[PDB]
RNA sequence: GAGACUUGGGCAAUGUGACUGCUGAUCAGCAGUCA
RNA sequence: UGACUGCUGAUCAGCAGUCACAUUGCCCAAGUCUCUU
């Protein structure tokens, strides 16, 4: 909507002046200024649509105040077709980066904001001053001295001289203060500073006339007598308020900052204790100037703001102090209304009474102002008033409000005409008379007056500029005019026609009024001459004076990649760096400044000092900036004070702490650096450390290809080749009884089957396995008995036994089973033995080539059976047969045999009173028909159990059915007999449970013997060729189915030789995650995995930046010890593939080694996994492949392939098109999915598992393995063992017995701590809070507690991880948890009485350790163990963590420092040890 | 004085 | 986590007013010395 | 009458300090609501 704005000639002039050079517009308000500006901008758009890297500028429009921005934000928006921007500190452009700066600078053809915001963003090189085109300013009169419209001005000379964009001012009043004699000069260094000439409409005519629509007011003024005396009242309420003030500062409150004038020179008043006096000095003000019922009105103000900040009183100092405000302003209220009442009731008119008791108790000054409002709007209409009251005071605006508002409803007439209305500046004042928070106040007063909602507003001087408003026909000024500036703008507010322009003042008073207006009118004369008459000029771009107006300040110091500090901002830039600094409320943000007396300038600086002043700047504790900087000798104090900020600010970017851009840097900034330091090895997986959106797939999953271990791969015997046989032996770990002698005899037969291979395999360790009757413990052979396959028909036969075994003897096989044939991963064989010649043991051949395929029960019949031969007793005497006539399923194992018993005999029970032939024909005989030998012998039988995996340990007698189980006994002919060895089926009965456990144990002992050889300890006699494998360990802690005592780990840490082999069960331990479900998990190992790893990345970090801060540290502590850190550095390392996570189920979850699918299939599934990934359980068992190509072939058909693949085609478009079928399919190709979670564990365990036999120190070659803790190649040896003997630095080489001043009577401390210090800088250093000024000689304690937290937690772990063997891991971390927690910190630090020696200054915090003591006290020392107090001071834990690390410190003995610690710990600890 | 003097009814609104 | 508004704290910036300290100029008088 | 000192007042300019008032801005952080993990 442009074209009703169609512009007026005097703006068309002063646009196309403004174009050709820079300039400063100069008309009264309203003259349409901002409009001007809205056309120059306009005039630049040749450019506003490229971008920035192409040449594109963007223009710039900067405002003064936030207001006056949005409006005319809203008028560029409404008044023109570009995007507007809104670039303010109020929107939260505190947190940006370069990011979304650089899209808005691009989105955004103008830009709108404040001054200190745009001069940050322009500074910090977002936009350079050439990418430009032209930059509006407002209120240009504002913009003088060190306001930041100069100090944004100034920025054009340092910069590109050549192509440097427009500028232009809009301003009504050019000149502010008192100041105005002497025109010229001011009207120069304005001209100058902007850089462009003034100009201003000459000819009264067509120009003047014309914009005179915007109408000179008429100046009234209204003279009243003087107050000739002073009330009793007024008086006796200042002598109130005298031993009130004089009570305030005898009430003794806590320690609170410090502050000092403006100069340095004088000690001030702490502000909540100064708020009250100039509250009340306010309030003392109001009741001398504007009468006695304005006191009354004003008393209730007081009350309101004193009400809230009771309310808000954060400690209960404040709290009395404001109660006592509250009293004394309640007790002043009533004895104040008392005279109002008593005099109340003059007349019978009650309100218009009221109305004329107001007149009567008003001074002179409110009286004529009241009689005005009177006189003035004649009782019109409500919509005929617009004035506005200006005074000067804040709370004047709401005390002259209520007075307005009382009185017109106390007036017959104004009543219904008049509503006022009160704004005072941005520290805005609560428009409430009443309890705080009346409504939710919803509509400005601003926008009242705008939509015709009230006529009177009464406002400070905040209503002169920005604000827009309709042009008010009355103005009335309460107090007398103070500067031009605001008279012109005042005046300048009443612009309609016939307005009414009113100031009011005493009688003596009046002749000064009267020569400082004319004086204001003479001077606004000279400068219209001045601009009207001058010599025609040029636009004045004189360089020699630009640069000699403008060096008077320090130079400004512009660093490398353009970036540029204003030592005008240096204050603010410090100040906001510093405000950074990790805090617990307060933490002492602010620097503290020192003025040097002369003494000291002449013994530092140089002769030329005695006059010249110096400045100390001492930065807080918490930054490593211990030492003070001197300001530069510098004329005045002031800049004394920005030259020694400057300095510091410089000096603080020389140590880093400011960025490229010198805006203070935080963790995302600190991390960036050391992304590729420590976090390289992410990026071969294309993500990055600071990447947050390589977090986004943590829960999920991922798969690897597992690989039988080496002394599996390519194993297979070969025909002519050295072979070698290893005897497995089943020894029984129970006592015999009648319920275990048909397994226990059975499986002691010297007769036993052997693993055969090609390659040699290591000792092994001993196996605990559980069957249902008894306990079982399976060894293997260390010497493998060799020999040479002289026949390839016997390894042929060998190899379809193996099939056999698993096809038949345990139904472990499914229909896409094909014999493995090739040499290759886990092709190992089984071979059966027997005795041979003495104690050697050779082939039972006659039992494999008897054994080929397993015999068919042929159900015989009587026809059919009596004329088979008839069964003879030892041809059926351990052997296995099957009860067919009663179910086809079932082995059975022949124990014994009864010759003694008939079938005519009687049954021995369930029919005893009959007999076993009947009893057959009862219910079997019926199929069967007759039985051939009614007289001969009987077999007595025992049946196989169906278990498959023997894991689990629990155990009992099933004395319900084992008797009615162990006395079945059949007649012979009739039960079908293979005539197989009932020992060899029931020893392999529970063969795979023994090889899947070898298939780890093998992993398990590979990795032990790389791991000690990069230890290189492989060649103590412990380990290497000499090493004695140990058995296994039974997990009893788990369910599922005088001096302390020396820590073992730090004990074998300091000696050597009290190191013990590493056990290959030990691995394997760490290898089983939880989910497979044995006897002993990997959990024990994992928790002190974690914690050392924290403890070694703890004390690397310390010692690689013993600088930086203790938040970025621990940032970058937790970055290390993630979960997804451990995934991606031991990927690398290819354990995953090794580990045990599944469950072992042979019929449903393994694979038999000797067995495979086809290598077609194979290489069909490895081939497109995409199509692999789409193929379930039943499309594999649609086939069932013959004997021929899945025994001998060892393949597929080419047209089983074919239904294979048409079957797979069908499916990825059948009811499971698009399902996903990995999940059960990956076990018979060799793909494993594992959480990355039981990564990171694995991870730690093996870390745990090295620290609790190696020790500490060894450990930390093995992060250099995982390539954790990369090593600093040149001091190597401080990986090793200087990472627990460094930490500290040259800040322990100066000293002094001043100590002892801030360890006031350590000695208690010493007695209550036990430990004795050899230096005192640890402790002190680990005494003082950041929030501490007094002391600089030392840290504070965050770089202590960083090492301290991870020796507490490593320490605790280890004792619970020793003590501690009969409770279950899941709760052991929750013990660990609990022994680490920030509140049992606190209680041991509070029960020692340790709270005293603290050193900190903070109000907050130490009224909050006051409340935790006594209520400690109360509870007798003994916490219920957390007990509900009102807080827990984070602080009492954090220096009890940095004492720890301050004691170990000091002597460097590990040992000591577990001393100290479980002197400290052993009640809780004790208490803890008991219940979690 | 214990009471505020009660200026003039009627004064002049003068121009400068 | 983000957007709106309010609460709370700290620093910087412009200008006026009051009192003090000091320098320079101008005007004037007195007292004292020389010419 | 001049030179000059002593005393003291007045005017004016400039600088610096104390106290108070007014307006403008940035930063940290809290509350609730909504978007929403
Ligand atoms: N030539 C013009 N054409 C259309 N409208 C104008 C013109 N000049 C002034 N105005 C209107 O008068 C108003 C003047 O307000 P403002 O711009 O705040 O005045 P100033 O900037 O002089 O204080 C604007 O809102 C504008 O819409
Ligand atoms: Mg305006």
């Amino acid at each position: 909507e442009d074209v009703e704005i169609k512009p007026r000639g005097y703006q068309l002039r002063l646009v196309d002046h403004l174009t050709k050079s820079n300039g400063i517009v100069y008309l009264p308000t309203g003259s349409g200024k901002t409009f001007v500006a809205i056309l120059v901008l306009k005039r630049f758009s040749q450019d506003f649509d490229k971008p920035i890297e192409s040449g594109g500028k963007r223009a710039l429009f900067m405002c003064n105040t936030v207001e006056l921005a949005r409006q005319q934000a809203m008028a560029v928006r409404r008044c023109t077709n570009f995007k507007v921007g809104f670039y303010v500190g109020e929107q939260g452009v505190d947190d940006w980066t370069r990011g979304m700066w650089s899209d808005e600078i691009k989105k955004n053809q103008v830009l709108v904001g404040t001054a200190q915001v745009f001069l940050d963003m322009v500074t910090q090189t977002y936009v350079a001053l050439s990418s430009l085109s032209v930059v509006i300013i407002d209120e240009c009169h504002h913009g003088t001295g060190h306001h930041p419209f100069r100090e944004f001005m100034r920025l054009f000379t340092i910069a590109n001289q050549t192509k440097l964009p427009r500028v232009v001012g809009l301003t009504g009043v050019l000149i502010k203060g008192n100041e105005i004699t002497n025109v010229a000069t001011k009207l120069k260094e304005l001209e100058i500073t902007y850089r462009g000439n003034i100009i201003t409409v000459s000819d009264t005519k067509e120009m003047e006339n014309v914009m005179l629509y915007a109408t000179k007011p008429t100046e009234v003024m209204v003279s009243f007598p003087h107050q000739e005396q002073v009330l009793t009242v007024t008086r006796l309420i200042s002598a109130e308020i005298e031993k009130f003030y004089v009570s305030l500062d005898l009430m003794n409150i806590g320690v609170q900052p410090i502050r000092r004038s403006k100069s340095l020179q004088c000690l001030r008043d702490p502000s909540k204790k100064s708020f009250v006096k100039q509250l009340f000095n306010d309030f003392l003000y109001q009741m001398k100037e504007y009468g006695i019922y304005a006191a009354s009105i004003a008393i209730i103000s007081l009350i309101v703001e004193f009400d809230i900040k009771r309310r808000q009183a954060e400690t209960l100092s404040v709290k009395l102090m404001h109660r006592t405000a509250l009293t004394l302003c309640e007790k002043i209220r009533h004895l104040l209304v008392q005279k109002l009442q008593d005099m109340t009731y003059d007349d019978d008119d009650d309100n218009v009474n009221t109305e004329e008791v107001i007149m009567n108790f008003s001074t002179p000054k409110v009286q004529r102002f009241l009689m005005s409002l009177k006189v003035s709007f004649a009782d019109k209409d409500p919509k005929d008033i617009c004035c506005l009251v200006f005074v000067e005071r804040r709370y004047t605006c709401k005390c002259i409000y209520g007075l307005l508002l009382n009185y017109i409803q106390s007036t017959p007439e104004l009543r219904n005409v008049l509503t006022p209305q009160f704004m005072v500046g941005r520290n805005n004042i609560s428009p409430d008379f009443e309890s705080v928070l009346e409504r939710k106040w919803q509509k400005s007063a601003i926008q009242q007056f705008r939509d015709g909602n009230a006529n009177l507003m009464i406002c400070s001087s905040v209503l002169e500029e920005g604000i827009d408003v309709q042009a008010c026909n009355h103005v009335f000024i309460l107090d007398p005019v103070k500067t031009f500036n605001m008279y012109v703008q005042s005046k300048g507010r009443a612009r309609t026609t016939e307005a009414k322009f009113v100031l009011f003042t005493a009688d003596k008073e009046r002749e000064k009024t009267i020569q400082q207006i004319y004086q204001y009118r003479k001077a606004h004369n000279d400068i219209a001459e001045y601009l009207k008459d001058r010599v025609l000029e040029k636009t004045e771009p004189e360089l020699y004076e630009i640069k000699g107006h403008f060096q008077d300040d320090i130079d400004p110091f512009t660093n490398e990649n353009g970036a540029v500090l204003l030592p005008n901002n240096a204050l603010a830039i410090l100040h906001r760096y510093c405000q950074t600094i990790p805090t617990d409320a307060f933490g002492f943000v602010i620097p503290w400044f020192h003025v040097l007396q002369e003494d000291e300038r002449d013994r530092i600086f140089g002769v030329s000092a005695k006059g010249k002043h110096v400045i100390s700047i001492n930065m807080p504790v918490n930054c490593m900036l211990r030492d003070t900087i001197y300001s530069d000798p510098m004329d005045n104090v002031k800049t004394a004070k920005i030259s020694a900020a400057f300095k510091a600010c410089k000096v603080l970017y020389s140590l880093g702490e400011l960025n490229e851009r010198f805006v203070p840097k935080t963790l995302k900034e600190r991390v960036a650096s050391i992304a590729d330091v420590h976090f390289e090895h992410w990026n071969k997986y294309g993500d990055s450390v600071t990447a947050t959106v390589n977090k986004a797939d943590k829960s999920k999953d991922r798969t690897y290809k597992t690989e039988c271990p080496l002394e599996f791969y390519d194993a297979l015997p070969r025909v002519g080749e050295i072979c070698y046989a290893y005897e497995i032996f089943l020894e029984p770990q129970f006592e015999s009884c009648e319920y275990t002698e048909h397994m226990y005899l059975n499986l002691q037969t010297p007769r036993n089957y052997a693993i055969l291979l090609r390659n040699k395999l290591p000792r092994l360790a001993e196996m605990p396995l559980f069957s249902n009757q008894g306990k079982l413990h399976v060894r293997v052979a260390n010497a493998p008995l060799e020999v040479i396959i002289q026949n390839s028909e016997q390894l042929e036969l060998l190899h379809q036994f193996h099939g056999m075994v698993f096809r038949d003897i345990l139904k472990i096989w499914h229909p896409f089973f094909v014999l493995d044939r090739r040499s290759k991963e886990n092709s190992y064989l089984v071979v059966p033995l027997i005795l041979g010649a003495g104690e050697q043991k050779c082939f039972d051949w006659e039992l494999m080539t008897n054994f080929r395929r397993l015999p068919q029960s042929h159900g015989s019949n009587v026809q059919q059976r009596e004329q088979q031969p008839a069964p003879r007793p030892e041809d059926f005497e351990g052997k296995i047969v099957t009860q067919w006539y009663a179910n086809y399923d079932k082995p059975m194992l022949v124990t014994k045999v009864h010759r003694e018993l008939t079938p005519l005999s009687y049954m021995e029970k369930n029919q005893q009173d009959k007999t076993y032939y009947e009893f057959t024909m009862s219910k079997y005989g019926n199929r069967i028909g007759d039985v051939v030998h009614k007289d001969k012998f009987m077999i007595e039988v025992r049946d196989l159990t169906e278990q498959l995996t023997f894991y689990v340990h629990n155990r009992g007698k099933f004395n319900a059915k084992s008797k009615a189980k162990m006395k079945v006994i059949l007649i012979p002919e009739l039960c079908f007999n293979f005539n197989f060895p009932g020992d060899l089926w029931l020893k392999l009965i529970f063969l795979p449970s023994i090889l899947n456990r070898m298939y780890f144990l093998l992993h398990a002992e590979a990795l032990r013997k790389r791991f000690n050889t990069y230890l290189n300890l492989h060649l103590l006699p412990f380990n290497g060729t000499d090493y004695m494998p140990r058995p296994l360990e039974i997990d009893y802690s788990l369910k599922r189915n005088g001096k302390v005592k020396p820590l073992l780990i730090l004990q074998k840490t300091v000696s050597k030789e009290h190191i013990t082999p590493a056990e290959q069960g030990e691995f394997l331990a760490a290898i089983t995650a939880s989910s497979a479900a044995d006897v002993f998990d990997m959990e024990r190992l994992e928790i002190l995995g974690n914690s050392f790893l924290k403890l070694s990345a703890t004390l690397y970090l310390a010692s690689k930046y013993s600088d930086w801060n203790e938040g970025t540290l621990t940032e970058v502590k937790s970055k290390l010890v993630s979960n997804r850190n451990l995934l991606f550095c031991l990927i690398d390392a290819d354990i995953p593939k090794t580990l045990n996570t599944i469950q072992f189920t042979p019929r449903y979850t393994w694979l038999p080694p000797g067995i495979s699918l086809p290598h077609n299939v194979l290489a069909l599934w490895r081939e497109n996994p995409e199509f692999a990934k789409i193929i379930g359980p039943h499309n594999l068992r649609d086939l069932a492949l013959g004997d021929e190509e899945s025994l001998v072939k060892g393949n597929c058909s080419d047209i089983n392939y074919n239904r294979f693949v048409e079957g797979c085609r069908a499916n990825g478009q059948s009811f499971y098109a698009g399902a996903d079928f990995s999940s059960e399919v990956n076990f018979c190709v060799g793909l494993v999915t594992i959480p990355n979670k039981v990564i990171a564990d694995t991870l730690e365990a093996l870390l745990g598992v090295i620290v609790k036999n190696y020790g500490l120190q060894h450990a930390f070659k093995m992060l250099e393995y995982f390539k954790i803790c990369r090593a600093d190649i040149d001091k190597p040896l401080t990986q090793l063992l200087n990472l627990e003997l460094g930490g500290k630095k040259m800040r322990a080489n100066v000293n002094t017995t001043e100590i002892d001043g801030f360890l006031i009577n350590h000695y208690y401390l010493e007695k209550n701590l036990g430990y004795t210090f050899k230096d005192r800088r640890y402790l002190l250093q680990a005494l003082t809070h950041p929030s501490y000024p007094t002391n600089r000689i030392t840290g504070s304690y965050q770089e202590l507690e960083f090492i301290g937290n991870a020796i507490l937690d490593f320490l605790i772990s280890a004792y619970i991880f020793e003590n501690n063997t009969k409770m279950n891991p899941g709760a052991l971390t929750d013990l660990r948890s609990a022994l680490v927690n920030n509140t049992t910190l606190a209680c041991i630090c509070v029960r020692h009485r340790l709270h005293f020696f603290i050193l900190a200054e903070n109000a907050k915090l130490s009224e909050i350790i006051s409340k935790f003591v006594n209520f400690q006290e109360s509870q007798g020392h003994r916490v219920t163990n957390m007990s509900t107090n009102v807080d827990v001071p984070k602080a009492l834990g954090d220096v009890l963590e940095a004492l720890i690390a301050a004691v170990y410190l000091d002597c460097r003995d590990l040992q000591r420092t577990w001393e100290v610690i479980f002197n400290l710990f052993e009640p809780e600890l004790q208490e803890f040890t008991r219940k979690v | 004085i214990d009471r505020y003097e009660q200026v003039s009814k009627d004064f002049e609104f003068i121009k400068i």
